[PDB]
RNA sequence: GGUGACCACGGGUGACGGGGAAUCAGGGUUCGAUUCCGGAGAGGGAGCCUGAGAAACGGCUACCACAUCCAAGGAAGGCAGCAGGCGCGCAAAUUACCCACUCCCGACCCGGGGAGGUAGUGACGAAAAAUAACAAUACAGGACUCUUUCGAGGCCCUGUAAUUGGAAUGAGUCCACUUUAAAUCCUUCCGCGAGGAUCCAUUGGAGGGCAAGUCUGGUGCCAGCAGCCGCGGUAAUUCCAGCUCCAA
């Protein structure tokens, strides 16, 4: 083996870590579809 | 109207539904000036920039939270030059960007 | 033209099967040479043991090193080369581990710029590779 | 198989028994008797599924073992005894005296007959032969062997025997214009009058029957049971009188009935 | 060996092309305007209509006065009339071919509860049914996809045990009243 | 108990088992499922008999409350009820108290008896040594 | 003598046959080890006894291959029955309760049945169906109008709200009935049980095919993506992430 596989995982290690943001939960089921209908039609 | 629509839906139907214009998509940069006016207009020939007071407000609010232009721009998902142009009285104001700055620094800019 | 006679069913049917041997898919499915040649033996997945970690150079015009492993299957102990897909997933696989191996998408055909590789690694020793990549689980140490 | 079978799966049971699906794996498996397996009705399903005097097989078994169920005048305690066509079931503690005859859907109907009618039955001659010392015999559609019959009686005629003696009382010949019931096939349970019998040597004879409404139909000679002299039946016909209604007119009759009572 | 049945079938079918703009818009209009939960309910309704239309087409290809055509056409027409999606004047298979799923979606229990004034706002009509406040004639039904027949249409009402018919107010009102009277005299 | 009604449909007297069998409807609009004891004493008042010849079973209540449906038999006398009736229903209100052991124990006892031959003392004392 | 280009004979089958199953214009192409019917077999071959019925394997004899106990002289074996174990593998459940049901067997109303039934495990798969509804104040967005955008609201929607006000309900916890052979589950019903109702919906995607960003930070023909066309060499609509959208 040529030994060229030395830099596996490079960019995913260099990438600065940014934490997720706390956002309020999404509706699910009929309410999500209702909210989706209300913002695409009159 | 909600009252008339729910009144019509409990009886003989005459309601009309129609799709919105920009419905079901995310336009990342919303346009600030109506192009119907901007294509029509031939006479008026000037754009008002941001006032120096607005740039001072952004400067003081940002500096009072340990925050730089790079960090504020990254926080509101814009390039650093548009922040540096808002603070220096050079950039044409955009209400959407201004609102993002207000929620970033907690002040009122309009 | 073709024969249209009322009593020509034998001619039509014999001609059709003699000519059915002339398309690639029917012959591949019905001859048995392809079933004997492929290492999985008609299975969808297989288990094997990693022999070494290799990098294959991508085909032109692309330019990269695609991180693979050399795997020897437990049954019928042929040796295959399997892709290890994601940004850092090669570092999870240690030598002499025992992986599961799936097809790579095109039914025994090479995919992408990776030359001659038909397999990808799913589930290096039994914890799945996606859970390892996403941090859901960790190596059983 | 190395020998005779003793079980019967539930979906392999005869269709006219009207057994359902979810209540078991097995079916009652009628014992050997004077009737064929596909053309009989064992006592367990007659007593449990049709009359509902019982809810399980144990209840059937104990009301049989109390030794009042009589088939053709003899007490039968075997709960899978094949009852079969034109056979008289007498309870004579409650006093019912049923008779087993097909309805027009090909299913064994509950048919109550009078105590005076329960003395006799109709049997169909299937064989006549001369036994040792030159005495003639006949074999019915049951396993009954009658010795010394009338010399005018031939095969596939019917005879009226009375129970508890086994003697022949009367008979009618298989002749054109006599009342018959179809005892097998597509027209099972229908009643009509024989109009024609055309013979096919080697093969089966087909008999053409015309019912009361003029609907003519044909069937094999083995599925013909003559039941009356010309037009009058010698037994009591069940409800519907062997006239098969089409699905449309049966729907109309059902709608009229539910409108009258609803 | 076992007394099971194993008989079952699917009640819907997925569309052939995903991400068709017009189809997505139409079934979203149906979902929003009838208060459905997912696309699967739209697909179930149009599968039902498609099977009816297949039966009607096959009968229409047959000859008039054929006994099977008469029998099954009359049964199908009677069924569609008794569930209210077809009028009594229109008693031919052509009018069966003229039906739309907005006719079937109107006959649901949820739509009937909203349109009877028994609950405002069709989404409130769904949650009112699912919380066991509604009864067809005397049977308490919590099934929003109950298909209301014409005969059992005048008998939709609040159930006798809910706190919109008879008494016994719910646990929230009882809790608030008892904490109020524990805090007071 | 003030508002509980009993209705009987599909009634039949069969003298074959010396009993009267029938389907029972119970209406309990606000209460829980009615216990079988007061069902059978209500039936005792209803058919002018004692609640010793009355056996009720299979009571399933409908969705949403209210109606309940089950079956019952009314016997002519208690000797018949002990004569022809399943022993678990005699046990349910105690007239037949069985004490049987586990069927594993019976089967192992049976195989052990099968292993020793003939002599009454050994074939009986086979369940005396390995205890 | 018999058979054969109207395909005998021979070979293969990852071949038990069929009723049927998937697909779905009409034609057709695949599948059927698998609960019903028919066949065949009981580690492999062979030979028998008894009986109405077997060339039986929860019968016997022999050889072959495995294999158990032994004081070494001998003796005993057959899970492709129900559980359970090892092995094989990508690949599959409890060494549970009962004859109450369905039926079978017996000298038999009474005994027996891992046939069968019941519960356990079970996202193979199929059906139904929660994760909020209603009301009001703020804030921005949208076709509005009262003068023409400026100020409104007599207006109308739509929103992200850890801004309320008080109603409704299960999911759970759980007394009792009911269920049942005895239980369990469902069903019925006391008593508790919701305001970030934190009682928290997820898998895949956002260049085109194909619904959805040229937003921002990082990397710099590397790492990686990409079914296919393709993307990446210091301003990446495609990689790695955050935010926001799309589909089910
Ligand atoms: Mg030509
Ligand atoms: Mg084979
Ligand atoms: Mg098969
Ligand atoms: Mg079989
Ligand atoms: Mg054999
Ligand atoms: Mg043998
Ligand atoms: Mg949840
Ligand atoms: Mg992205």
């Amino acid at each position: 083996v040529h030994g060229s596989l030395a830099r596996a995982g490079k960019v995913r290690g260099q990438t600065p870590k940014v934490a997720k943001q706390e956002k309020k939960k999404k509706k699910t089921g009929r309410a999500k579809r209702r909210m989706q209908y209300n913002r695409r039609f009159v | 109207s909600k009252q008339a629509i729910l009144a019509a839906q409990r009886r003989g139907e005459d309601v009309e539904t129609s799709k919105k214009w920009a419905a079901g998509q995310n336009k990342q940069h919303s346009i600030t000036k109506n192009t119907a006016k901007l294509d029509r207009e031939t006479e008026e020939l000037h754009h008002d920039r941001v006032t120096l007071e607005v740039g001072k407000v952004i400067q003081q609010g940002r500096q009072s939270k340990g925050l730089t232009q790079k960090d504020l721009a990254t926080k509101i998902n814009e390039k650093p030059q548009v922040i540096a142009d808002y603070e220096s009285g050079r950039a044409i104001p955009n209400n959407q960007v201004l609102g993002k700055i207000e929620r970033a620094i907690g002040l009122k800019l309009r | 033209g073709k024969c249209r006679g009322l009593r020509t069913a034998r001619k039509l049917r014999s001609h059709r099967r003699d000519q059915k041997w002339h398309d690639k898919q029917y012959k591949k499915a019905h001859l048995g040479t392809a079933l004997k040649a492929n290492p999985f033996g008609g299975a969808s997945h297989a288990k094997g043991i990693v022999l070494e970690k290799v990098g294959v150079e991508a085909k032109q015009p692309n330019s990269a090193i695609r991180k693979c492993v050399r795997v020897q299957l437990i049954k019928n102990g042929k040796k295959i080369t399997a892709f290890v897909p994601n940004d850092g997933c090669l570092n999870f696989i240690e030598e002499n581990d025992e992986v599961l191996v799936a097809g790579f998408g095109r039914k025994g055909h090479a995919v992408g710029d990776i030359p001659g590789v038909r397999f990808k690694v799913v589930k290096v020793a039994n914890v799945s590779l996606l859970a390892l990549y996403k941090g859901k689980k960790e190596r059983p140490r | 198989a190395r020998g005779p079978k003793k079980h019967l799966k539930r979906v392999a049971a005869p269709k006219h028994w009207m057994l359902d699906k979810l209540t078991g794996v097995f079916a009652p498996r009628p014992s050997t008797g004077p009737h064929k397996l596909r053309e009989c009705l064992p006592l367990i399903i007659f007593l449990r599924n049709r009359l509902k005097y019982a809810l399980t097989g144990d209840e059937v078994k104990k009301i049989c073992m109390q030794r009042f169920i009589k088939i053709d005048g003899k007490v039968r305690t075997d709960i899978t005894y094949p009852a079969g066509f034109m056979d008289v079931i007498s309870i004579d503690k409650t006093g019912e005296n049923f008779r087993l005859i097909y309805d027009t859907k090909g299913r064994f109907a509950v048919h109550r007959i009078t105590p005076e009618e329960a003395k006799y039955k109709l049997c169909k001659v299937r064989k006549i032969f001369v036994g040792t010392k030159g005495i003639p015999h006949l074999v019915t559609h049951d396993a009954r062997t009658i010795r010394y019959p009338d010399p005018l009686i031939k095969v596939n005629d019917t005879i009226q025997i009375d129970l508890e003696t086994g003697k022949i009382t009367d008979f009618i010949k298989f002749d054109t214009g006599n009342l018959c019931m179809v005892t097998g096939g597509a027209n099972l349970g229908r009643i009509g009058v024989i109009t024609n019998r055309e013979r096919h040597p080697g093969s089966f004879d087909v008999v053409h029957v015309k019912d009361a409404n003029g609907n003519s139909f044909a069937t094999r000679l083995s599925n013909i049971f003559v039941i009356g002299k010309g037009n009058k039946p010698w037994i009591s016909l069940p409800r519907g009188k062997g006239i098969r209604l089409t699905i449309a007119e049966e729907r109309d009759k059902r709608l009229a009935a539910k409108q009258s009572s609803g | 060996p076992v007394a099971r049945s194993w008989v079952c079938r699917k009640t819907y079918v997925t569309p052939r092309r995903p991400f068709e703009k017009s189809r997505l818009d139409q079934e979203l209009k149906l979902i929003g305007e009838y208060g459905l939960r997912n696309k699967r309910e739209v697909w179930r309704v149009k599968f039902t209509l498609a099977k009816i239309r297949k039966a009607a087409r096959e009968l229409l290809t047959l000859d008039e006065k054929d006994p099977r055509r008469l029998f099954e056409g009359n049964a199908l027409l009677r069924r569609l009339v008794r569930i209210g999606v077809l009028d009594e004047g229109k008693m031919k298979l052509d009018y069966i071919l003229g039906l739309k799923i907005e006719d079937f979606l109107e006959r649901r229990l949820q739509t009937q509860v909203f349109k009877l004034g028994l609950a405002k706002s069709i989404h409130h009509a769904r949650v009112l049914i699912r919380q066991r406040h509604i009864r067809v004639r005397k049977q308490v039904v919590n099934i929003p996809s109950f298909i209301v027949r014409l005969d059992s249409q005048k008998h939709i009402d609040f159930s006798l045990r809910s706190p919109y018919g008879g008494g016994r107010p719910g646990r929230v009102k009882r809790k608030n009243a008892k904490k109020g009277q524990g805090g007071a005299g | 108990n003030d508002t509980v009604t009993i209705r009987t449909r599909k009634f039949m007297t069969n003298r074959l088992l010396q009993r009267k069998q029938m389907v029972i409807d119970v209406l309990h609009p606000g209460k829980a499922t009615v216990p079988k004891t007061e069902i059978r004493e209500k039936l005792a008042k209803m058919y002018k008999t004692t609640p010793d010849v009355i056996f009720v079973f299979g009571f399933r209540t409908h969705f949403g409350g209210g109606k309940t449906t089950g079956f019952g038999m009314i016997y002519d006398s208690l000797d018949y009820a002990k004569k022809n009736e399943p022993k678990h229903r005699l046990a349910r209100h105690g007239l037949y108290e069985k004490k049987k052991t586990s069927r594993k124990q019976r089967k192992e006892r049976k195989n052990r008896m099968k292993k020793v031959r003939g002599t009454a003392k050994a074939n009986v004392g086979a369940g005396k040594k390995p205890k």
